[PDB]
């Protein structure tokens, strides 16, 4: 538990994958509140 | 896109025959008042000057382009479809 500045701790990012970002961003989708709607289904519709 | 050509009205004579010389063949022409085009500040300095010169006239008023009320912002709308999809 030192004031241990000779180690730098952020190594997570070593073991990182291909589709780690997207992964970890759908596991975090049930936390998003319903996104607003702008009424059509799109900008040409 | 220029407007520079479109502020004076234009006097000008229907066409008339224009057939190919029997030689080398240009486009030869009859009617002397075929090339005659005549400028005038105004409608009716120039529907004056047609009867004062003795000829039958038709007139088609100036058409001048409706004013449109353009927005940049409108480019990128929320919700109306004039959102664009390339810029």
């Amino acid at each position: 538990e030192p004031f241990d500045n000779s180690t730098y701790r952020n190594l997570q990012h070593h073991e990182y994958s291909t589709y780690t970002f997207l992964d970890l961003n759908v596991e975090l989708s049930k936390f998003r509140m319903p996104q607003p709607s702008s009424g059509r289904q799109s900008p040409r519709h | 896109s220029g407007v520079n050509n479109t502020k004076k009205w234009k006097m000008e004579f229907d066409t008339r025959e224009r057939w190919e010389n029997p030689l080398m063949g240009w486009s030869s022409t009859a009617d002397p008042l075929s090339n005659l085009v005549l400028t005038f500040s105004t409608k009716e300095d120039a529907v004056a000057f047609a009867e004062k010169n003795g000829w039958s006239f038709d007139v088609e008023e100036r058409k001048v382009p409706k004013p449109k009320s353009k927005s940049y912002g409108a480019n990128f709308s929320w919700n109306k479809r004039t959102r664009v999809s390339t810029k």
